[PDB]
């Protein structure tokens, strides 16, 4: 199971990572055996921001 | 989950991914209806000694 446990805060970022207390509620968990040792995140979005 | 209660309502609310329900033990305090998607309130009956 892969589980993505996601919180959308609508919350401001006068500062990155602000302090409070904000719990996350799982979304998806994927069930699919597999062995995840690395990871990246795209951006490819032709106009690239 | 099988036992023996009071089935009741529960204002109680259960976020979405919350299936069951239990308390400050261990006791199921509360189900999901599978069907319906209801809270309850599953509560032991009233027994007592005489
Ligand atoms: C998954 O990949 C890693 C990296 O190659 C490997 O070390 C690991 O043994 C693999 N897991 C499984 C399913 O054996």
């Amino acid at each position: 199971y892969f589980k993505i446990y996601s919180k959308h805060t609508p919350i401001n970022l006068g500062r990155d990572l602000p302090q409070g207390f904000s719990a996350l509620e799982p979304l998806v968990d994927l069930p699919i055996g597999i062995n995840i040792t690395r990871f990246q995140t795209l951006l490819a979005l032709h106009r690239s921001y | 989950l099988t036992g023996t209660g009071v089935l009741t309502e529960s204002n109680k609310k259960f976020l979405p991914f919350q299936q069951f329900g239990r308390d400050i033990a261990d006791t199921t305090d509360a189900v999901r209806d599978p069907q319906t998607l209801e809270i309850l309130d599953i509560t032991p009956c009233s027994f007592g000694g005489v």
